This record gives structure tokens, C-alpha cells and sequence, in this order.
RNA sequence: GUCUACGGCCAUACCACCCUGAACGCGCCCGAUCUCGUCUGAUCUCGGAAGCUAAGCAGGGUCGGGCCUGGUUAGUACUUGGAUGGGAGACCGCCUGGGAAUACCGGGUGCUGUAGGCUU
RNA sequence: CGUUCAUAGCGACGUCGCUUUUUGAUCCUUCGAUGUCGGCUCUUCCUAUCAUUGUGAAGCAGAAUUCACCAAGCGUUGGAU
RNA sequence: GAAACCUCCCGUGGAGCAGAAGGGCAAAAGCUCGCUUGAUCUUGAUUUUCAGUACGAAUACAGACCGUGAAAGCGGGGCCU
RNA sequence: UAUCCGGUAAAGCGAAUGAUUAGAGGUCUUGGGGCCGAAACGAUCUCAACCUAUUCUCAAACUUUAAAUGGGUAAGAAGCCCGGCUCGCUGGCGUGAGCCGGGCGUGGAAUGGAGUGCCUAGUGGGCCACUUUUGGUAAGCAGAACUGGCGCUGCGGGAUGAACCGAACGCCGGGUUAAGGCGCCCGAUGCCGACGCUCAUCAGACCCCAGAAAAGGUGUUGGUUGAUAUAGACAGCAGGACGGUGGCCAUGGAAGUCGGAAUCCGCUAAGGAGUGUGUAACAACUCACCUGCCGAAUCAACUAGCCCUGAAAAUGGAUGGCGCU
RNA sequence: CGCAAUGAAGGUGAAGGCCGGCGCGCUCGCCGGCCGAGGUGGGAUCCCGAGGCCUCUCCAGUCCGCCGAGGGCGCACCACC
């Protein structure tokens, strides 16, 4: 009583009945499997981003003014 | 049932190509994946280290990692139903650049171009591709000579 | 000579039915929307599109229609899709709501936009609902062979016509 | 190809002009055909074999019925062929005796069906050129050409059976 | 004969809440019609979550209520929650807030209207408000429930950290072949 | 025009034999005290500068081989899709689109980056 | 080969077939059972004709004969192991 | 002496690289020397079989402590399967 | 539309690997056997392997080439373009990454509402067809690929039928079709249907399909190629068929004649050093070139259509039946 | 049962920020004040709203809407840090 061994046929089909749906991408993926070497140093430029703030806001500030400057040299 | 070997039945694939054996020339090496490059595995037999699997070969996919000598590259591998999105830690020599993505590039640069001028000129262009339309109407001179007439030939047996 | 322009549209009849069919070609025909046989589209025809036409050739029969096909469709079989709901063009005041941001305000413009396949032919055209014609009077010649071999599948470029009156 | 009676076609066309070759030849042929949709398909058929040129690559510039010039004159055909056997593919000089090229053609088409049980798809015609009295090979066409022609048309067997299909007289065969 | 699946032809949403209460199907009523007569898409989703389950509708706490409303700018305004308003014991202090709730516990209850707090019932809400104006439509945390805990890629699934069913946690519940490395392998 | 040093692409750059090379280079070349290394100062290392383009090297040449690139081969071989087409089968023809490979015949025979010479 | 002569009768090396009275392949049917060899007895069919009727062939003088055709009407036995 | 050792020329690998075969390999991945113990200690990530679980086998890193080389580097076993 | 991947079909072997035919050329090597040589790369052949151009024919586990069908990516707001900050990484200065803050909108065709999570049954014997395909002489055999069936499924057609073709079913009226048909069975040709082919003492008569081949046939019908003939042929009857010559090899006899190398001249009008018969061997007979008569076409070799031979099974029998020219 | 885990166990056990000062601001140690469950992207929904759009006249002009370009708070939930 010998079977049949191994197939294929109906297979498919029976993929595509819920679409082979492509693997959802997103924004933002994460940092997971990244040589770590990289990664103590990312997180801690992250550490001291507050450092070096107030230099940062005047800065917008500074672009701001300058930017309504601009425009009412335009307008 | 077959061998599960993970190099069986590359005996082609993994096979530098007629007159382009021996040392692999350093351009290969020497030129930058960051992160986010587009990037198509191509397996090569004269460097062994860091060989991608015989599935990716052929396959693109984007860097994710790059260390010091190899790229991390996630690239999507279906699987009988379902598509998996993996990555894999080649070594450069089985890398190249995809161009595939340069073509858009160009053409996203050269509407930029295009839509900063046109701008203060006012007519508005067509920054849309269109597919090759029916190819219009003209007129074809039978510049004097007229037609040449074609007859199919006899047939006969040659061998 | 005068070589005149190659056509921009082409009506598509599904000519065959809807068992035992291949999986590419059946996607193609429900991307002409020619699911029923013997629904019927209007198609614009380029590179890509006379492809997909390419791709399913033994189960439609299309060619160039004539002025007269695309007034005889429309109106004795124009039904619009509003809402979602196939609802007979019984007025403009339907296709106007609907299409009216185009400058298609009656089954007039409709029909200059169908057959001069204008910048909104991709609005008006979807607009339609697919046309449910009949059976072909008088018959087929051949279901399953084209038409320069005898059959009915296939381009028959002018003759799409005379198929038209005799199942519209 | 199938049938029904054929019209000649003119049919001229080109390969469409490039770069390299700014002004390309053009090339006409005479394709019998039930219409010109099949007619253009059997002139791309004909050239794709003689010319590297298929139907993507050219552009088909004037296909045009042709009239027979003298409809009215009864003239003597001769027919070059190009048919299929079961067997090896062949050559033949057939001569029909017809009003018209088309109907001469149209009449090869049929003999040739029944004769050697060839179906369309098989024969290429070549040439069809109309000829004299003389230049007449075939006999079944020879025995036509003569000023006293002079015959009775002998057993004269009835259609109309189905009208009376049932009556009293035996019929008549006899004129 | 035509080719379409009539396989997700059919949509599985609710019309009506599956209970049977009648002061709930009262609202509904009330809220179906509003849904229907006004154009504001805040009856609409009011309307919606009357429909759900205990489950979908989950306790949206005294204190998430209070940080939702310290939020800037939505202040001088009315929280709604379909759901029930519960008490934090770990919170002190308590605004004087305005609140629609289906249910708000007795505690909660006491500590909002001792705050100088308002409570409206739905039916209240409606003639306040028909259209929803000035209105901050807060939820509880759906995923709350500890039976999602179990829910994802399965235990013994590498880089899953699913609870795993399991009849007491101990030194011999699991935590032998397939978790320590020591024990055959590890996910 | 051209070279040297480090090159990129790796024969349009290879091989064979033949001819010609101003200046600067590059070489061959002359030595072994020291450095270094050999059975051997041949190579390797080192100190030189009397000779010479003989050779390497460059540039050219050959109805040259080779390579590179076109034609032809051929709409041929093959081939996606089609038919209640043929044929006893083997196989073949048509429709619908795609379309090669030798032999054979042409043309070509390194381009170029950085730094520094020479022809002032 | 047949003295001689490829073909009266034969027929190598090659080749194309039919047949299911051989044996294999195969396992579709039957394992809530289709009684498993031979002989006896009896009927009927087939022809791929041994005899018998009518005929063509011969390396048919006669006699004896093999080769072929129409053809299955009628036959095809008694014993020893 | 067809074969010992030496020497000149040609030699795209037609040899060799433990083993089957396939790939790969020439101022090497072959041979011959010199020095060696990266076949050591330790986290995770990934690939391959895959259910995308294990085992084995492998890939890229990262942290130690070494080796070797003028150095750039290479090396955590065996060119790869 | 861009852009990568490929080593199957084909092709190739005067390109590698392996196979393999033939002659040219070569003392390459050298031999083993010869013949003429004492012996001699001397002369002459020869066969061995090797080589110089060529040449025949091949490959699932060969290949320089190299398709079709095929598999990735990409075709924008998660995108571009500016300004500035953070780093224990990297570093002559710079990288590279991560952060803030602004500035800019449809970026190929066609279609369609998407996403997402929980519980979850049955199933885990399969089979059939196109095409591809391995084992096997083959199988209604066994085994894969690809799609579509049947299984789960009725309906029109295929007489009959899992699976072929058409088409997929709520319950009904009108219309129209498909695939199939239209002598009668049986709805429709009871058309003044069109043109041919074919007569069978075994006719033939429609996918799957239920049946025949090699090889034959002046049966009849078409082709193809060559002839021929007024220097009046072609058949049909009538007249000669010789000599140089027992030609030479072969004697066992071949003066034309078991066989074979030859194989020309004369007379010529013309007869082969002979098609056969037959002879021990001759003889004798028989088989061109030309006339006489008769009076226009004649004849050969292929080829493909129908028809026929090839063609034998057991209850009486099946183009479905009746029948049909 | 739930409101706390994690470790084999001895056991341990979910806060951070900011500001000012004092220790050398040493991306470390100690003393006063303020905020108090972080941030990115997307997010139904609310909120603000230039501006229309008319009114039987030319302007003034509060009331009511309808839409609303633009800009905000952002539930749940998801992905990331
Ligand atoms: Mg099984
Ligand atoms: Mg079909
Ligand atoms: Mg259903
Ligand atoms: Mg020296
Ligand atoms: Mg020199
Ligand atoms: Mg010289
Ligand atoms: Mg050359
Ligand atoms: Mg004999
Ligand atoms: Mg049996
Ligand atoms: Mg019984
Ligand atoms: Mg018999
Ligand atoms: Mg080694
Ligand atoms: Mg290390
Ligand atoms: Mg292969
Ligand atoms: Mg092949
Ligand atoms: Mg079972
Ligand atoms: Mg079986
Ligand atoms: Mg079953
Ligand atoms: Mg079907």
C-alpha cells in the first residue's frame, strides 16, 4: 500500500485565496541586529540632545525673525 | 528527496564567468553602502566569507547595517504563502548597487527643474509619464519610385 | 499615402464565460471589468493597455467602434455606477452630479469624452457600469478561434461594429 | 485563414523608419482574403517570412480592395501554388477559367480542398496571372476555348422534389 | 454566471447592542436618530459604541480621565465615555471636571461631585449637547484585559514574550527544556 | 607629442616576429665597505654612475593569430498563449505575440584619473 | 539456397504488423467469501483448414505432393503409462 | 638506459589544495621555510533546514586575552558545500 | 517604463571536457609486421599511436554562445530641498548616525473600500486533461512540474459516460445564443444551396474515442520533372542481329552467355566483346538501327488525394439505430 | 482570585525630569525649589478659525446658519526611541 510522496498541486490556490500579502512595511523600524558598536554611540548622542537646547531654541528664533524679516521685505 | 546542502545546485550561479576568474578588481571593495541603499545580492565564488544563500541571489533588498567589512540586507523571500521580509549580513564582494532606483532619481530631480521653472512662466507641464500612444497620423511619400512587389517563393527542398 | 492615426479606443466584449480559466488572464479581465460574458468596456488603447488586451485575446472580442456604437451603448444601455448602485442614466441630472467637476454635465459630453478620449476619459469611462449585452443575433461564427482565422475572439478592428448592433 | 469568395487585396507597407534608416522601403503585395482584417494579417504572414520585418515593427500604409478591370470578360487563369501535403510541402501550376482573379482564386481554394483535401492555412499563392488562349497547359480549360462551342445539358435531373413532394405524374428528365 | 467571491460580501459589524436592557436600548433609540438627523460624526461614534461589548468597552479610570482633560486647551469642556468612570485610589487630587459616563462607580461618583464635578447621563448629553459640541470623547484602554497577555506569537516562538497558559506559577511550572539554555535550547 | 610614480576599468590592453625611439625619465649596467641574503652579490639587500639602447619599456608594422564590435546565418532554430486544425502514430501547419547560436564577411586593436617630468 | 535460376518451395542482415489458446507487467473489480486442477458429461461458436467439395501452384509424367484460394457443411476415433 | 641528478626554454593552471563530486584558487587558497596556538574566554543578532521550533552547520558584529606581520591587516579551526 | 537575476530550449564542438568518421599532410615519435635490402630516417609499402591544416557525427551528470516563458527591486510627503544642535562612534580638518526648526504636493496604465485581532471545525487515501517530464517494450502502469478540472456540481452537446466541448444552477414569461446539429427516429435545410472528389463481393461517415502499419495497385483524379515526334514518330505485325574473335581472365568448361577485370575498332544502316533461353562447350533461338502499312499525339519516372490489397476469433450486432450512392 | 514582579536560591522589588545651590558639574557625589508618569510618526474625534455665500436698492450693521482654506489639543490602537 504505497502513497502518493510529496506534491504541490493545489498549493496555489490555496496561497492565494487570502493574496500573498506583501510583509507590512512601516516607518520606523526597529534597531534590532545593528552592529552595537554604532548603537551605544546613537543612544548616547540621544542621551545628551537636552544638552545643547537653549542654544538650539535661540537659534529658531533667530531663523524665525529672520524669516518675517524676509517676508515683510516681500510683502 | 533532494540534499538539503546549503550549495546544491549552484555549480552555475556560484561561478565567476568565462575569462573573469582570478583577483576580484577593487572598485568592488572600495565604494560606500549606507544605510537605506538599494542593493541586489549577486553571490560570487572566488570570496566565501560572507556568501549570501543561493535563495537571495538575484534578489534586492535595502541595507539596514553596515559593518566593517559586509552590509546587513533586509530582502523579502516568499515562502510557499507568505512573504518575509529578512535580513541577511553579505559581505561587499556579493553586492552591487541597484540602479533601478537612479532612474527615478534623475527623473525626480529633472521635475524639480521643471517645476521651478514653469512657475513664474505660468504654463503648466506634464510631470506625469504617459504610456506610448497610438503613433498619430502622417503622411508616407512614395517619393517617385513606386512599390516593390513581393511574391512568396517556391519552395524547395535544400538537404 | 495617408496614413491615418491608430485608434485611441476600443470596445472589449468578453466572448467567453467564466469556468476553467486561467489565473492571469482572469485577473486581466476583471481589470477590464468584463467579469459576466458578453459584458462589454470602452478601453483606451496604448503600449500598456493593448498588452493587457494582448494577454487575454481567446476570450474577448473588441475592435474600433464606430461614432454611432458608442451613441447606440450609451444610450440604449448607459447605466451609471452612483453610490455604488447601477442606476440607469435617465437623466443628466445623474451624471452630473457625478461628473460634472469634469465639465461632463449631460449624455452629450459623455459621449465626446468617450470618443475622443478627452483628459477625464479614466472618470467618464468608470462612470459607466459595463455594458450587459445581449446574446449576438444571428450568431458567432466561432467562439474558441479568432477572427482572422475565422472565429470571433481577437482584434476585428472596423467589423467590432457590426457585432455591436447585433447584440446592443 | 478559411473563407467564404475572396476579394484581392493591395496591401503596402513598411518597416517603420529609425534614426539609421531615415526613409525605409516599401513593400506591396496582392493578398486574397474575405477581408482586409484578415488581409493585413496575411500580408504581415507573407512579408515576416521574405523580410526581417513583423507586425510591431512596421506599419501597414494602404490596404485597398482591387477590382477586376474587366469583370465582364470571360478569361483563362493560371494559378502558381505553394500547398502542404500530409506529406512534404509542394508546388502546382493550376489554370482555372473565370470572370475574375478573386473568383479564380476564391475557385483554387476549393479545388484544392477537394483534390488533395489542402485546407486554407496550408496553400500560399504565389503569382495569378490571366492568360490567352494559347499558354493553356490543362486540358479541362482547352476544351472551352473554341467559337462553335455546342452542347446539351443531357440528363436533366429535377430539384423542386419538395415541391409536389408527393404527386401523380412520374417526372420528366428529357428537354 | 459571474466571477466574484462572495466570501467577505457579507460585513460582520454590529446594528444593535446584543443586550437586552431597556434603558440602553432607549438611548440607543434616542442616539440612533440623532446619528441620523445631525451631521456630527460624534453621535455616529457614541452610536457605535453602544453596540459593543463589555469587553470593547472598557473602565476608563479617574486619574486617565483627570490627565486626558489636563491635556492644553481642552479645558472649560465635557469627558464622555461609553464606558464606566472607576475611582484611583492613587490619585489625590480631582478637578472639577464634567463627565458622561453609562456608569460611574460610587466612589468615583463621590470624589467627582465633592470636587464641585458635574455627572451627566447620555440622555442629558444629548439636550446639552446634540451635536456633540465641546465634547472630549476619552476611552478606556482596550488592551487592558489580561487575556491579551496570552495573544501573539506563541511561547516557545523566539523573540515572543507571550504568557503562556500555565495551571501555577512556581520553580516546576515550566521553566525547564526550552527556556533555560542548560535545558536542551532556548527562544 | 610623450614619459615616470601610484592607479581605475581589465586583451580594442594578449601572443609571435619586424622596424623606429630626440630630451627627460625608466632601464640594462659597474661594484660588495657597510645593511641584508645566498651553494652562488644570478636573485634579494646595499654603494655607485664608466658604458649602452643590444634587451626590457614605448610608438608603429603584419591581406598575422587572438580579443572587441557590426553584418550574415534568419524571422531560420527555439518559443508564450489558441483551436472539436491536420496526421494511424511519429510529428507537422496555421493563428497570437517573443526571437537566438556557429561557419562565412566587414571594421576596430586600449581608454582614462591623481601627482610629477621632458619636448624649455 | 534451390545442379542452372533472388521469389516452384525457401530465405540471412534489416524492417512493419496482428493475436490474446503462453508467460509476464499491472492492481481497476470482488476479502459481511464469485467454491480453488484435472477428467467425465453436453451444447454452441471461431478459423489461424488436418480430412472431405470446388479450384489456381509447382523443382505437378503417373502415383505420391507440398504452396495458395473460396470455404468451418460434415468429421476428427480405440487404448498402454 | 623510457625513469635518478643538473641546466635552458615553452607552459592559464592541462598540477596541487586529507576525502565524493561540483565550485573556487598562480608574486594563491598550491609548495618550502620562520614564528605561533584565533581549534582560547564571553554576550546577543542573523543565515541554512524550517513550523519559519530544535539539533548540527554556518554569517556578520561586539567585548576580553593572545598570535603573526615593517605595517595595512589577517586569525576566534580546517577555501566553500 | 527603468533595472538586476538566470544557464533550460536552441546552438557549438575548424572553442575547453569527453566522445567519434574519413581521407590529405607529417622519417615529429617510434615501433611492431613486411617486401627490396648484410645492414643503412637507404627505397618501398604498412599498420601503431602522436602531431599540421581539413572533414563526418554526438552529450541528463560538457560548453565558448544563448532565447521564449520566468523571479527580484523601483515608479515620491515614510519624498525632496534648506538652517541648526547631540555623540563615549569615526577622524589631519572630516565622516556617519541621531535629534530639533522651517520651506516646498496629485509624480506610469487599468482596477478595487482597506487594515487588524481573537475562537475555530473538517481535512492531512486523492484522482483526470493540455503542455513539460523520470522509470518502463508498454499499460485504463508507477513518479514529478504547470495550470484547469472531477472530488463538492446540476444543465446543452459528445448515442451511452466523474474528468471532453459549451456553460456553472432561487422560482417563472418573452427574446437570443454557445458547443453541437437540421433524411426519419428527433427541435431545425421540405435551400431548385455552390465547387469538386470517391463505388468498395470489408465503402465511408466528426476533439477526448473506443481502432491499424510497412509495403503495393494503368482503380480513378490531380500535380512535379523529364522526354518524343513530321529529319511524319509511338505502339501493333514483318526483315537482320555480324565480323577483328576460342577477345582476355578463368581449363572444370564460358568462342556474348556458372562468375569477375574488361570493354574498343571495322563493316557500318547497324548489332552489346552482350538482355536472356539454353548448352560440358557450341549450335539453335531470343533481346538495337532502319524501313512497309496504318494516321496524332505518344511515353517515362516520381509525387499526393479518394478507393482497393495488405486486413484472422470465438453468444447474434451495432457510423447510436433505421438507412443512405 | 485580583491588586508585582524576578531569581535555583539566599534575596531584591518597578521615577523620571527639570531648575537653583554646594562638592572641580567630573555626563560621578551631596543639599534647596518646581513639575510630575517621557518622546517621534500616524490617529476617530473635539477646539480655533481667514474667508466666502446671500438678504427687494446704496451703505452701515449686530443676529443665524451653511460650507470652510489654514492651524491646534490629540482618545483607543499600532510602529519606533
Ligand atoms: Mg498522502
Ligand atoms: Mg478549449
Ligand atoms: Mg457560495
Ligand atoms: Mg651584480
Ligand atoms: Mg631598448
Ligand atoms: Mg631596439
Ligand atoms: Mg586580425
Ligand atoms: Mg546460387
Ligand atoms: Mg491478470
Ligand atoms: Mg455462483
Ligand atoms: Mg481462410
Ligand atoms: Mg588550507
Ligand atoms: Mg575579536
Ligand atoms: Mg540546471
Ligand atoms: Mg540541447
Ligand atoms: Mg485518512
Ligand atoms: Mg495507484
Ligand atoms: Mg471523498
Ligand atoms: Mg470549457
Amino acid at each position: 500500500a504505497k502513497s502518493k510522496n510529496h506534491t504541490t498541486h493545489n498549493q496555489s490556490r490555496k496561497w492565494h485565496r487570502n493574496g500573498i500579502k506583501k510583509p507590512r512595511s512601516q516607518r520606523y523600524e526597529s534597531l534590532k541586529g545593528v552592529d552595537p558598536k554604532f548603537l551605544r554611540n546613537m543612544r548616547f548622542a540621544k542621551k545628551h540632545n537636552k544638552k545643547g537646547l537653549k542654544k538650539m531654541q535661540a537659534n529658531n528664533a533667530k531663523a524665525m525673525a529672520a524669516r518675517a524679516e524676509a517676508i515683510k521685505a516681500l510683502v | 528527496t533532494n540534499t538539503k546542502g546549503k550549495r546544491r545546485g549552484t555549480r552555475y550561479m556560484f561561478s565567476r564567468p568565462f575569462r573573469k576568474h582570478g583577483v576580484v578588481p577593487l572598485a568592488t571593495y572600495m565604494r560606500i553602502y549606507k544605510k537605506g541603499d538599494i542593493v541586489d545580492i549577486k553571490g560570487m565564488g572566488t570570496v566565501q566569507k560572507g556568501m549570501p544563500h543561493k535563495c537571495y541571489h538575484g534578489k534586492t533588498g535595502r541595507v539596514y547595517n553596515v559593518t566593517q567589512h559586509a552590509v546587513g540586507i533586509v530582502v523579502n523571500k516568499q515562502v510557499k504563502g507568505k512573504i518575509l521580509a529578512k535580513r541577511i549580513n553579505v559581505r561587499i564582494e556579493h553586492i552591487k548597487h541597484s540602479k533601478s532606483r537612479d532612474s527615478f532619481l534623475k527623473r525626480v530631480k529633472e521635475n524639480d527643474q521643471k517645476k521651478k521653472e514653469a512657475k513664474e512662466k505660468g504654463t503648466w507641464v506634464q510631470l506625469k509619464r504617459q504610456p506610448a500612444p497610438p503613433r498619430e497620423a502622417h503622411f508616407v511619400r512614395t517619393n517617385g519610385k513606386e512599390p516593390e512587389l513581393l511574391e512568396p517563393i517556391p519552395y524547395e527542398f535544400m538537404a | 499615402f495617408y496614413v491615418p492615426a491608430e485608434p485611441k479606443l476600443a470596445f472589449v466584449i468578453r466572448i467567453r464565460g467564466i469556468n476553467g480559466v486561467s489565473p492571469k488572464v482572469r485577473k486581466v479581465l476583471q481589470l477590464l471589468r468584463l467579469r459576466q460574458i458578453f459584458n462589454g468596456t470602452f478601453v483606451k488603447l496604448n503600449k500598456a493597455s493593448i498588452n493587457m488586451l494582448r494577454i487575454v485575446e481567446p476570450y474577448i472580442a473588441w475592435g474600433y467602434p464606430n461614432l454611432k456604437s458608442v451613441n447606440e451603448l450609451i444610450y440604449k444601455r448607459g447605466y451609471g455606477k452612483i453610490n455604488k448602485k447601477r442606476i440607469a442614466l435617465t437623466d443628466n441630472a445623474l451624471i452630473a452630479r457625478s461628473l460634472g467637476k469634469y465639465g461632463i454635465i449631460c449624455m452629450e459630453d459623455l459621449i465626446h469624452e468617450i470618443y475622443t478620449v478627452g483628459k477625464r476619459f479614466k472618470e467618464a469611462n468608470n462612470f459607466l457600469w459595463p455594458f450587459k449585452l445581449s446574446s449576438p443575433r444571428g450568431g458567432m461564427k466561432k467562439k474558441t478561434t479568432h477572427f482572422v482565422e475565422g472565429e470571433d475572439a481577437g482584434n476585428r478592428e472596423d467589423q467590432i461594429n457590426r457585432l455591436i448592433r447585433r447584440m446592443n | 485563414k478559411a473563407s467564404g469568395t475572396l476579394r484581392e487585396y493591395k496591401v503596402v507597407g513598411r518597416c517603420l523608419p529609425t534614426p539609421k534608416c531615415r526613409t525605409p522601403p516599401l513593400y506591396r503585395m496582392r493578398i486574397f482574403a474575405p477581408n482586409h482584417v484578415v488581409a493585413k494579417s496575411r500580408f504581415w504572414y507573407f512579408v515576416s517570412q521574405l523580410k526581417k520585418m513583423k507586425k510591431s515593427s512596421g506599419e501597414i500604409v494602404y490596404c485597398g480592395q482591387v477590382f477586376e478591370k474587366s469583370p465582364l470578360r470571360v478569361k483563362n487563369f493560371g494559378i502558381w501554388l505553394r500547398y502542404d501535403s500530409r506529406s512534404g510541402t509542394h508546388n502546382m501550376y493550376r489554370e482555372y477559367r473565370d470572370l475574375t482573379t478573386a473568383g479564380a482564386v476564391t475557385q483554387c481554394y476549393r479545388d484544392m480542398g477537394a483534390r488533395h483535401r489542402a485546407r486554407a492555412h496550408s496553400i500560399q499563392i504565389m503569382k495569378v496571372e490571366e492568360i490567352a488562349a494559347s499558354k493553356c497547359r490543362r486540358p479541362a480549360v482547352k476544351q472551352f476555348h473554341d467559337s462553335k462551342i455546342k452542347f446539351p445539358l443531357p440528363h436533366r435531373v429535377l430539384r423542386r422534389q419538395h415541391k409536389p413532394r408527393f404527386t401523380t405524374k412520374r417526372p420528366n428528365t428529357f428537354f | 454566471g459571474v466571477d466574484i467571491r462572495h466570501n467577505k460580501d457579507r460585513k460582520v459589524r454590529r446594528k444593535e447592542p446584543k443586550s437586552q436592557d431597556i434603558y440602553l436600548r432607549l438611548l440607543v433609540k434616542l442616539y440612533r436618530f440623532l446619528a441620523r438627523r445631525t451631521n456630527s460624526t460624534f453621535n455616529q461614534v457614541v452610536l457605535k459604541r453602544l453596540f459593543m461589548s463589555r469587553t470593547n468597552r472598557p473602565p476608563l479610570s479617574l486619574s486617565r480621565m483627570i490627565r486626558k482633560m489636563k491635556l492644553p486647551g481642552r479645558e472649560g469642556k465635557t469627558a464622555v465615555v461609553v464606558g464606566t468612570i472607576t475611582d484611583d485610589v492613587r490619585v489625590q487630587e480631582v478637578p472639577k471636571l464634567k463627565v458622561c459616563a453609562l456608569r460611574v462607580s460610587s466612589r468615583a461618583r463621590s470624589r467627582i461631585l465633592k470636587a464641585g464635578g458635574k455627572i451627566l447621563t447620555f440622555d442629558q448629553l444629548a439636550l446639552d449637547s446634540p451635536k456633540g459640541c465641546g465634547t472630549v470623547l476619552l476611552s478606556g484602554p482596550r488592551k487592558g484585559r489580561e487575556v491579551y497577555r496570552h495573544f501573539g506569537k506563541a511561547p516557545g516562538t523566539p523573540h515572543s514574550h507571550t504568557k503562556p497558559y500555565v495551571r501555577s506559577k512556581g520553580r516546576k511550572f515550566e521553566r525547564a527544556r526550552g527556556r533555560r539554555a542548560s535545558r536542551g535550547y532556548k527562544n
